[PDB]
RNA sequence: CGGCCGCAAGGUUAAAACUCAAAUGAAUUGACGGGGGCCCGCACAAGCGGUGGAGCAUGUGGUUUAAUUCGAUGCAACGCG
C-alpha cells in the first residue's frame, strides 16, 4: 500500500472556471450544447458517460491543451 | 502541490490495493479537482457533484450519484 | 420452478424483527424476505413499516413459481404483524384466510426474569 | 407562543406590481434594514428572468417558486426518550415562506456579480428543477421519506 | 382465530379475534410470576375497583354547574 | 341475567354438548360468569363438565388440533 | 460464656463491663423528589442578529512592583462606586 497524500501549497477561495459556453464538436454534431457552470470551489464532479462521449475533449478543452471553438473558460 | 487537480482516469492500471491509498489521498484532499473515471465505487465514494455528458442532455448535479443511479 | 399454484406466507412477527417467508402447502420453503435483512439494522426494524419491505421483498424470489392465492399464518407478539399483511393484498397475492398460530402455553413452561 | 394565538400582519402589496406575495420574497432578502436597495434587486432579478421565460410574472414567480416549496418537512418529538424527527405536513402559509428563504439562501452563495444577477440566475434555474434551492427541497423530501417508519 | 368471510371480504378488521388473548396473555406471561405479587396486584386491583362504585355515589356534588 | 339455570335445579353433564356450546368461545376457553350471568355454584360444574368434555374429545382444547 | 438440640449451616435459654441523654410512636407547618395534575414568563420551539475566532477600548484576577490606594468579587461583582 503505497502513502501518498496531495496537500496545497495555497487556498482558493471563491471558485474555479465559472464556464460558460464550449461549442465544442470535433466533425460531427456537438456532443455538448451549452455546458454552463461553476465550482465555488466545490468537489469531485465525476463525469461519466459511454465509450466515446467527450469526456477527455472536454477535460483537453478546459485546461488549455484544446480550446474551444467559441466561448471562453478562464481559470482563477 | 496544486489547487485543481484535472485526473482524467486515475485508476486506470492501479494495483487494487493502490486504489485503496489513492481513495485514501482523495478523501483526505481539501482542495479542488475533477475527473472522469468510469469505476463505480469511486464515483460512488467521493463524488457528490456529477455531470453526465450524453450527445442531446447533459445532466449537471442531480445529487449524491446514488439518487441519480436509482432514478436512472 | 414446478409452477406451485397455491401456497402459505407464514409471519414471524417478534418485538425485534419480522421474519416473512412463503411456503407451499405441504411446508416446503420456497423463498423469505427477513425485515432485518432489508437493510433495517436496529431500531428500526421493529417498526410496522419496516415490516412492508420485507413482504415486497419476499413476493419475488418466489414469483418464478408463479402463486395466486395465499394463506397466511402470523405469529409472535410484534408490531410487524398486520403491516405485512396489508402489504399481502397488495403485492399480487389473494389471501383465502388469515390465520394466528402462538404458542400459548397452558401454564407450563417457567418464564425468564431478566428485566429490572 | 404559549398562551396567546397571534392573528396576521398585513403587508403592503408590492409597488410595481400589486402583489403581496413579491413584498415578502422583498423583506426576506432585505438585511440591515435596507428596504430602498433591496426593492432595487428583486426587480432587477425580475427585469433578467421575465426576458428569458417570456412572460412577466406568471411563470417568472408563480411556477418557478412552486417548484421548490417542500409539502413534508421534519420536526424533533423527544417525549419519553426519544430522538427522531417525525415527518409532518407543512402548512399552505409556511410552504411559501419555507421556499423564499430557500431561494434567497441558496443565491447567498454562488458568488458571480452583485446579487442582482447571482438571484436572477437561481430563479431561472428553480423553473425546470435544476438549481440549488429546488436540490435542498430534494434533501428535506428523501430524508422525509426515508425516515417514514415514524408517524 | 380463523376468518373466511368466503367471497366478498377484501377486508382483514380481526379485531373480534383478536380481542381475545393476544392483546393481554403474550404480553404478560413472559415474566414476573413470583406468585405473591399477583395476590398483591390484584389485591389491589380488586380494591381499586370498589371505589369506583363509591364515586358512582359522588352525584350528589352541586359544584354550581 | 342468570336466566338460563337456576330454574332447571341439577348438575350438569358432560354428555350435553348441544349446552356446553353455548359456554363456549370461538378460542374454545370457557366464557366466565361476568360476561355470561351464571350462578357461582353451577359455573363451577359448567367447568368441570367442559373439562371432561375435552378429555373425551367431545369438544376442542383449542380451536385447532 | 455455660447447658440442651443438630452431621453441618445453626437454633434455643441468655448476660456483663463500657458509653449517651437521649432513642421512639402518631400527627402539623414548610422545604424537597430523577412523584402526579393544571397554569405562566423570549423558558423551549419557529426566525433574525451577535459572543466564543482576530486588532483595539475598558474592568477584573493573577504576576511584578517601593507603590501598582480602597471597595464590589455566583445568577444579584467584573464600560461596577
Ligand atoms: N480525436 C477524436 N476523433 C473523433 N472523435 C473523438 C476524438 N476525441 C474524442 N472523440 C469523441 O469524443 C467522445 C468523448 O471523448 P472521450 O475520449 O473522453 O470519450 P470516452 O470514451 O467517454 O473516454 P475515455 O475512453 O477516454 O475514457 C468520444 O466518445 C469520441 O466519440
Ligand atoms: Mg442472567
Ligand atoms: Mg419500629
Ligand atoms: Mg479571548
Ligand atoms: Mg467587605
Ligand atoms: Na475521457
Amino acid at each position: 500500500n503505497p502513502f501518498i497524500r496531495f496537500e496545497q501549497d495555497k487556498k482558493l477561495f471563491r471558485n474555479a472556471l465559472e464556464v460558460e459556453g464550449l461549442t465544442k464538436g470535433f466533425d460531427n454534431g456537438p456532443l455538448f450544447k451549452n455546458l454552463n457552470l461553476l465550482l465555488e470551489v466545490g468537489e469531485k464532479l465525476a463525469v461519466l458517460g459511454t465509450n466515446g462521449v467527450g469526456k477527455s475533449t472536454l477535460l483537453k478543452t478546459l485546461v488549455g491543451d484544446l480550446q474551444p471553438d467559441s466561448g471562453t473558460v478562464k481559470w482563477s | 502541490k496544486p489547487n485543481i487537480l484535472i485526473m482524467d482516469q486515475p485508476t486506470n492500471h492501479l494495483d487494487m490495493e493502490s486504489i485503496e491509498s489513492l481513495n485514501m489521498a482523495l478523501e483526505l484532499y481539501q482542495g479542488t479537482l475533477i475527473f472522469v473515471s468510469h469505476d463505480r465505487e469511486f464515483v460512488s465514494s467521493l463524488a457528490t457533484r456529477i455531470l453526465e455528458i450524453t450527445p442531446e442532455r447533459v445532466i449537471d448535479f442531480s445529487g449524491n450519484y446514488e439518487d441519480y443511479l436509482r432514478s436512472k | 420452478r414446478k409452477q406451485v399454484s397455491d401456497g402459505v406466507a407464514h409471519i414471524h412477527a417478534s418485538f425485534n424483527n419480522t421474519i416473512v417467508t412463503i411456503t407451499d402447502r405441504q411446508g416446503n420453503a420456497l423463498g423469505w424476505a427477513t425485515a432485518g435483512g432489508s437493510g433495517f439494522r436496529g431500531s428500526r426494524k421493529s417498526t410496522p413499516f419496516a415490516a412492508q419491505v420485507a413482504a415486497e421483498r419476499c413476493a419475488d424470489a418466489v414469483k418464478e413459481y408463479g402463486i395466486k392465492n395465499l394463506e397466511v399464518m402470523v405469529k409472535g407478539p410484534g408490531p410487524g404483524r398486520e403491516s405485512t399483511i396489508r402489504a399481502l393484498n397488495a403485492a399480487g397475492f389473494r389471501i383465502t384466510n388469515i390465520t394466528d398460530v402462538t404458542p400459548i402455553p397452558h401454564n407450563g413452561c417457567r418464564p425468564p426474569k431478566k428485566r429490572r | 407562543p404559549r398562551r396567546r394565538v397571534i392573528g396576521q400582519r398585513k403587508i403592503l402589496p408590492d409597488p410595481k406590481f400589486g402583489s403581496e406575495l413579491l413584498a415578502k420574497f422583498v423583506n426576506i432578502l432585505m438585511v440591515d434594514g435596507k428596504k430602498s436597495t433591496a426593492e432595487s434587486i428583486v426587480y432587477s432579478a425580475l427585469e433578467t428572468l421575465a426576458q428569458r421565460s417570456g412572460k412577466s410574472e406568471l411563470e417568472a414567480f408563480e411556477v418557478a417558486l412552486e417548484n421548490v416549496r417542500p409539502t413534508v418537512e421534519v420536526k424533533s418529538r423527544r417525549v419519553g426518550g426519544s430522538t427522531y424527527q417525525v415527518p409532518v405536513e407543512v402548512r399552505p402559509v409556511r410552504r411559501n415562506a419555507l421556499a423564499m428563504r430557500w431561494i434567497v439562501e441558496a443565491a447567498r452563495k454562488r458568488g458571480d456579480k452583485s446579487m442582482a444577477l447571482r438571484l436572477a440566475n437561481e430563479l431561472s434555474d428553480a423553473a425546470e428543477n435544476k438549481g440549488t434551492a429546488v436540490k435542498k427541497r430534494e434533501d428535506v423530501h428523501r430524508m422525509a421519506e426515508a425516515n417514514k417508519a415514524f408517524a | 382465530i380463523k376468518v373466511r368471510e368466503n367471497e366478498p371480504f377484501d377486508v382483514a378488521l380481526r379485531r373480534f379475534k383478536r380481542s381475545c388473548e393476544k392483546a393481554g396473555v403474550l404480553a404478560e406471561v413472559r415474566r414476573r410470576e413470583f406468585y405473591e405479587k399477583p395476590t398483591t396486584e390484584r389485591k389491589r386491583a380488586k380494591a381499586s375497583a370498589v371505589k369506583r362504585h363509591a364515586k358512582k355515589l359522588a352525584r350528589e356534588n352541586a359544584r354550581r354547574t | 341475567f342468570c336466566r338460563f339455570t337456576a330454574e332447571g335445579v341439577q348438575e350438569i353433564d358432560y354428555k350435553d354438548i348441544a349446552t356446553l356450546k353455548n359456554y363456549i368461545t370461538e378460542s374454545g376457553k370457557i366464557v366466565p360468569s361476568r360476561i355470561t350471568g351464571t350462578r357461582a355454584k353451577y359455573q363451577r360444574q359448567l367447568a368441570r363438565a367442559i373439562k371432561r368434555a375435552r378429555y373425551l374429545s367431545l369438544l376442542p382444547y383449542t380451536d385447532r388440533h
